[PDB]
């Protein structure tokens, strides 16, 4: 808090599943990275599947 | 054969000294352990320098040398 | 019946037990009484006559 | 036998480990962090070295 | 440490006097005055110059 | 946001939040600081280069 | 003293530490009377349900060997309603029913006061999960075994009372009722007539009762997350979690079930000497032993499940909600959690 | 060297491991030679053939019950052989190895008590290390108790200063925003007792 | 080992034997994992009991 301006940036709840905060520029790529990483296994994820 | 004897029988009974202590007789260190030092002759004699068994008895010190 | 009496007090208690009682003047340091301690001091050591 | 006994003290210390861990404020230790710290590197040092070395070697 | 009738014959130390003789006792995190700041170690991987100095370990 | 004159003990306040605070499962790390505190701040700009 | 050993009770001085709220700590609802009242009340509910859908099973089993399966909802409708109009469901409804107090009041019950008494005090962490789960081992497992043989007696009376009914006239004792075969058997044939070779029975039920309770608490606990992370029924979650302990509370207990249909009513082979000679517990061991698991598993669900299985997940329901499966909860750094307040909020 | 007190036969109080039923390790020979399986038929595949027979039916699921076939038993050592076979008259027995292959060191069981104590070697261990070396301390593994009132002294343990500030207009507005929780125990006479909802052990009587 | 993934994307440093409260969660989790583990052991060294009172070759 400076003022009205809340300068506070985690606002990281207890049983937190990420990143403390998104407010970043770092942590923003690092998140779109993760989950576009996720999205391109279908094909290989189906694949096991059926093996 | 009073080598190989002395030998064995250390070995055995320092053995299971070490593993008795170091498993079952570590809650209490000062009960079952002693503290013990030897420094320098140069260095003016160590608090931990004395005969263990006798610390009712006598007061070790020595003159430093160099 | 004579012990080794320091072997007892440790034979007594076995490292890490609770018996610092307020009816036993000699469980702890607390515990002992401040007039006895003015009392057991109340003498005094005699001064050598440096005869030699 | 040796490696089963060794891997028990590890699992031993990594118990403490996770004890120290279980809640903040310290209610293994109670405030020892020199403590812990040793823990801490005996468990590395003996679970690499003295139980997964020795079983497998 | 009163009598030395007991004392003089007894083949031990006298930190028999020094042992857990007092019921103070003081359960605060933050007292712990531990044996001293330098008694710890550097983890696993030992980590210089905090390993290889007395002064910090 | 006023600088109010205190009609209470302020002793009294500051040791029944240290004693008992009420706390509950999803706190936020902004509400629930006991590791993270300090008596100094590190200001710094935004949007500006700093070596 | 009063006989060869002293009970030599002595003084300590106080101790304290730095938390109070994470060992063990008796609640105050704990009282024998509460915890007595608590067990019976969801065991016979439960016990009564149990014996009501075993009765309408079997009689349902007894009409269909002599009449046709329904083809469609309105001749299954006719089916049921013919079932409950038999002479002979009414007369085992009534004496199940008794049979079910009998085992809630004395059996189920003892189990959930035992299980109560012995694992009040165990309190859980304020926001996260009770991860000492292990002190729970021993202490459920003493329950188990201390209420293990106390729905012996009541079983084998209603076995004596059935087998009694299938005489012929001049070799029956002319049981009224299963009351009154429990009260006449331990006069008549003698208390160890309701003990002898009861081996199945009492593991049977030392089974049910560690995997049942200990799962359910365990699994209440540790799948907390379900419902107080990812925010969803709770409910749903209890029943789901009740449903998973008390199917594997029936896996870990059938087993010793099939140790009465190996030694005495397995043919046997005519010249040799019988295998397991009877005893029930060299069964037991060469089923534990055995290396197909599958053999002693066949009618699980024919003989056992539907017998057991609704009754131990009302219990698992029950006692949930009566609440001999709460545990106390409390702030381990504000009030009585702690003992050094000035680390609490530097 | 008969004696009737080892037949299991004669001695009804020797009881019969019935998993150990056709094996007796005390006839194994080692290296074991025994022809304990061969083909087995006449259980559910008759012996005589009834391919082209058009009056006979196999129905399999008629298989008549036999003699249950234990899991063959592990040899049990025999101290006293084991003892003299391999021991070596030191300085005088030659160090060679002999032509026969019934020279070769086998392995068979004994007791099982050794294995009792093994199967609760991480409880015994476990216990050893917290419990008989007491660690972290002595106090952490007891059941938990408060301390008394302002034990050891009211700088550490200020109950009555913190049951007077809960008392007063402060401390009575404090709660009232809800921020801070009830006061959590009553100063009776000289004692502190905690509420039953607090969920804690009472103080242990200072003796 | 699932839950201290959860707590390093928060920002949980290593050798600390005090945390912020925002990590307890997660780190209670983690240590009722370890007993889990720890029974699991229990268990192995039961079947070693349990596999010489079966005597079978
Ligand atoms: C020691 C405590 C821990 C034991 C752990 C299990 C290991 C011991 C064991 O298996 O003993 C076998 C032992 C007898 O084995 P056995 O010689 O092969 O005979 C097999 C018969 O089926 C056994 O049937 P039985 O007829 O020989 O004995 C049944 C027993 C009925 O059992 C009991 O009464 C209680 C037995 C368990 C007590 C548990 C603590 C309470 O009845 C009696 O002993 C007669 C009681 C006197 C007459 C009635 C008196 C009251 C009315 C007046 O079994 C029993 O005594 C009953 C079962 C108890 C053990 C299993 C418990 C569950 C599994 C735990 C793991
Ligand atoms: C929480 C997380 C846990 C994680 C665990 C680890 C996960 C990975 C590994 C999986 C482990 C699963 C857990 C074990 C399952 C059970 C093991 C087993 O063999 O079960 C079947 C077994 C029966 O089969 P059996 O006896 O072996 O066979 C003769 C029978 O006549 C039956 O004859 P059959 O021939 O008809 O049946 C053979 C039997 C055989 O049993 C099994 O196969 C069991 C395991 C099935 C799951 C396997 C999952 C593999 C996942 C791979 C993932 C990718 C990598 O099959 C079945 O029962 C049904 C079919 C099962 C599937 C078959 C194929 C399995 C492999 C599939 C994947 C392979 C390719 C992967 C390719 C990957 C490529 C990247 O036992 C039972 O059904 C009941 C067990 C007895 C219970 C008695 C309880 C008495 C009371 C005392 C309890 C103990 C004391 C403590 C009491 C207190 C407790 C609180
Ligand atoms: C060391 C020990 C380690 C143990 C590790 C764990 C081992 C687990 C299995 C051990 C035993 C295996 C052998 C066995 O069971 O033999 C009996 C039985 C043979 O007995 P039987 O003499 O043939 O039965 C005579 C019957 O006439 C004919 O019966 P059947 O042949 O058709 O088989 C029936 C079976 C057939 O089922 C299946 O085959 C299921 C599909 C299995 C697919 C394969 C596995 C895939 C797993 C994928 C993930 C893992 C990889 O049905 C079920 O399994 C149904 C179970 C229902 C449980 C309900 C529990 C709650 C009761 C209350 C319900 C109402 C709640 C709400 C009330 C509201 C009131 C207001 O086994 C089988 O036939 C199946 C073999 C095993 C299949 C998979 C077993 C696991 C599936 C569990 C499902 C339920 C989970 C809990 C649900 C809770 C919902 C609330
Ligand atoms: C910090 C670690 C420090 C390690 C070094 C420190 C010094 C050693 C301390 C630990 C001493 C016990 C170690 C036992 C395990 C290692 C030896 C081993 O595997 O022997 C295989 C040998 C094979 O026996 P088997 O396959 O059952 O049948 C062979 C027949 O007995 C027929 O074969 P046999 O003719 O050779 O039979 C002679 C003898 C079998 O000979 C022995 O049992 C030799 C025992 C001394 C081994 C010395 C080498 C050092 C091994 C250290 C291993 C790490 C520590 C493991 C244990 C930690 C907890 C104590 O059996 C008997 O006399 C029957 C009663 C034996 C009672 C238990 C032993 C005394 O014995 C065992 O496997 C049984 C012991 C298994 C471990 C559980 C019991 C531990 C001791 C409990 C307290 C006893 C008083
Ligand atoms: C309490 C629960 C007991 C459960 C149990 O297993 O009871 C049966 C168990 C008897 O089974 P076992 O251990 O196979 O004894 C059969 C004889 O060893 C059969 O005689 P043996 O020809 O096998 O002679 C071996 C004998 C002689 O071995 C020795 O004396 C080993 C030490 C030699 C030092 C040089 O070793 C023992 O008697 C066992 C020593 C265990 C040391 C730990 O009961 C007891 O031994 C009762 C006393 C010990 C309870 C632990
Ligand atoms: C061998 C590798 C190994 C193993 C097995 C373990 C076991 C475990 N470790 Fe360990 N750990 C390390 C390697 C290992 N660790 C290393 C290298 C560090 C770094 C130290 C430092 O930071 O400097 C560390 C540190 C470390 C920490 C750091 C504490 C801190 O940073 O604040 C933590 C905390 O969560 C932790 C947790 C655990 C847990 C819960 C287990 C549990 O899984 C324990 C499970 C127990 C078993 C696996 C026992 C095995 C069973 C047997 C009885 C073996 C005998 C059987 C046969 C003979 C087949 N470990
Ligand atoms: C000369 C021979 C000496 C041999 C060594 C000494 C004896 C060793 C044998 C001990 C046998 C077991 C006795 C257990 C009695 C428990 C009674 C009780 O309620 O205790 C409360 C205690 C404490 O429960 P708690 O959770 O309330 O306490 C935690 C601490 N406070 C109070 C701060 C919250 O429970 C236990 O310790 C659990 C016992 C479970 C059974 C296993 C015992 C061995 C392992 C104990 C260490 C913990 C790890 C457990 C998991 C791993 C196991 C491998």
């Amino acid at each position: 808090m400076w003022g009205n301006l809340w300068t506070e940036a985690s606002y990281q709840l207890n049983f937190n599943i990420g990143f403390s905060s998104l407010r970043s520029d770092v942590l923003i790529h690092l998140a779109q990275w993760q989950y576009w990483w996720w999205f391109w296994f279908a094909l290989i994820w189906s694949f096991y599947y059926f093996i | 054969l009073s080598f190989v004897y002395l030998s064995y029988r250390l070995a055995w009974v320092l053995f299971a000294y070490v593993l008795i202590y170091n498993h079952f007789l570590l809650g209490d260190i000062g009960k079952t352990f002693n503290v013990g030092e030897w420094d320098h002759r140069l260095k003016p004699s160590a608090e931990r320098d004395y005969p263990t068994r006798y610390e009712s008895l006598y007061i070790l010190d020595r003159t430093q040398k160099w | 019946q004579e012990r080794e009496w320091i072997f007892e007090q440790e034979r007594q208690n076995p490292g890490y037990g609770e018996y610092f009682f307020k009816d036993v003047p000699l469980s702890a340091e607390e515990h002992f009484n401040d007039l006895a301690r003015g009392e057991m001091a109340k003498k005094k050591f005699e001064k050598p006559n440096h005869e030699f | 036998y040796f490696s089963m006994v060794t891997g028990l003290s590890g699992a031993a210390l990594a118990t403490m480990i996770r004890l120290e861990l279980a809640h903040p404020g310290s209610p293994f230790f109670k405030g020892d962090s020199l403590r812990y710290l040793q823990v801490v590197t005996a468990h590395g040092l003996i679970m690499v070295f003295f139980v997964v070395v020795p079983i497998l070697f | 440490l009163m009598m030395w009738k007991t004392m003089i014959n007894y083949p031990e130390s006298f930190w028999y006097a020094a042992s857990r003789v007092v019921q103070s006792r003081r359960k605060k995190v933050f007292v712990t005055k531990c044996s001293a700041r330098t008694l710890t170690t550097a983890g696993w991987t030992f980590i210089t110059p905090f390993s290889s100095n007395i002064k910090y370990t | 946001k006023l600088l109010k004159q205190s009609i209470y003990d302020q002793t009294t306040q500051y040791k029944l939040i240290k004693k008992n605070k009420k706390r509950g499962e999803l706190i936020p790390v902004t509400l629930a600081r006991r590791i993270l505190r300090t008596k100094k701040t590190l200001v710094l700009p935004a949007h500006v280069n700093i070596t | 003293m009063f006989f060869e050993l002293e009970d030599i009770k002595r003084r300590h001085s106080l101790y304290w530490d730095i938390y109070n709220v994470q060992g063990w700590v008796r609640r105050p609802d704990s009282t024998l009377y509460n915890n007595v009242k608590r067990g019976v009340t969801a065991g016979v509910v439960a016990s009564l349900v149990q014996e009501n859908i075993t009765a309408l099973v079997e009689n349902c089993k007894l009409l269909a060997t002599k009449y046709e399966k329904p083809q469609n909802l309105r001749q299954a409708a006719t089916f049921m309603k013919e079932v409950f109009k038999l002479e002979n469901y009414r007369k085992a409804v009534w004496n199940r029913s008794q049979y079910a107090l009998c085992i809630g009041t004395f059996d189920i019950g003892a189990r959930l006061a035992t299980f109560r008494w012995l694992n009040n005090g165990w309190q859980r962490v304020f926001a996260g999960f009770e991860f000492n789960f292990v002190r729970k081992i021993p202490t459920t497992m003493l329950a188990a075994l201390f209420t293990a043989p106390f729905s012996v007696p009541f079983e084998l009376a209603r076995m004596a009372y059935y087998g009694d009914k299938t005489f012929p006239k001049e070799l029956q004792r002319g049981y009224s009722s299963y009351l009154s075969a429990l009260a006449r058997i331990p006069f008549e044939e003698g208390p160890y007539f309701l003990f002898k070779n009861s081996f199945p029975l009492i593991i049977r039920n030392f089974f049910q009762t560690f995997t049942l309770f200990y799962t359910y608490d365990f699994l209440k606990d540790k799948a907390s997350f379900a419902w107080r992370v990812g925010e969803q029924n709770e409910y749903a979650c209890k029943m789901i979690i009740a449903g998973i302990s008390t199917y594997l509370a029936a896996v870990f207990s059938y087993p010793w079930m099939v140790t009465r249909e190996m030694v005495d009513f397995w043919p046997k082979v005519p010249g040799a000497p019988c295998t397991f000679n009877g005893n029930y517990r060299k069964a037991a061991v060469w089923i534990w032993y055995h290396e197909f698991s599958g053999n002693y598993f066949a009618g699980f669900f024919t003989k056992y499940f539907w017998k057991a299985s609704p009754g131990m997940f009302l219990t698992l329901m029950l006692a949930d909600k009566v609440g001999l499966f709460d545990q106390t909860t409390v702030d381990n750094f504000g009030g009585a959690g702690n003992n050094s307040w000035e680390d609490t909020f530097v | 060297e008969y004696d009737w007190r080892d037949d299991p036969k004669v001695n009804k109080d020797i009881e019969e491991d019935i998993r150990d039923r056709g094996w007796h390790p005390e006839t194994y020979d080692f290296p074991y030679t025994k022809k304990h399986d061969d083909w087995v038929f006449d259980v559910t595949m008759p012996s005589q053939n009834y391919q082209t027979d058009l009056t006979v039916n196999i129905h399999p699921e008629n298989k008549k019950m036999h003699v249950m076939k234990q899991v063959m038993r592990q040899s049990y050592w025999d101290a006293e052989h084991d003892m003299a076979h391999e021991y070596d008259y030191e300085s005088e027995d030659l160090d060679f190895q002999c032509e026969s292959f019934k020279s070769q060191h086998f392995r068979k069981k004994g007791p099982i008590s050794q294995y009792l104590i093994l199967g609760l070697l991480p409880i015994l261990y476990f216990g050893t290390e917290f419990f008989y070396n007491h660690y972290p301390d002595e106090d952490y593994w007891r059941v938990a108790h408060p301390p008394p009132l302002d034990y050891p002294d009211t700088d550490d343990t200020d109950d009555t200063e913190t049951f007077k500030d809960y008392k007063s207009f402060t401390g009575r507005r404090m709660v009232d925003t809800g921020i801070v929780d009830p006061l959590w125990y009553d100063i009776r006479e000289g004692k502190k007792v905690y509420y039953d909802w607090a969920g804690v052990n009472q103080p242990m009587e200072d003796i | 080992f699932v839950p201290l993934f959860y707590l390093g994307f928060s920002g949980m440093p290593r050798r600390i034997h005090d945390y912020p409260v925002v990590f307890m969660g997660w780190h209670s989790m983690s240590t009722t994992g370890h007993f889990i583990t720890l029974v699991g052991i229990i268990f192995f060294f039961l079947m070693m009991f349990d596999s010489h009172i079966e005597r079978r070759a």
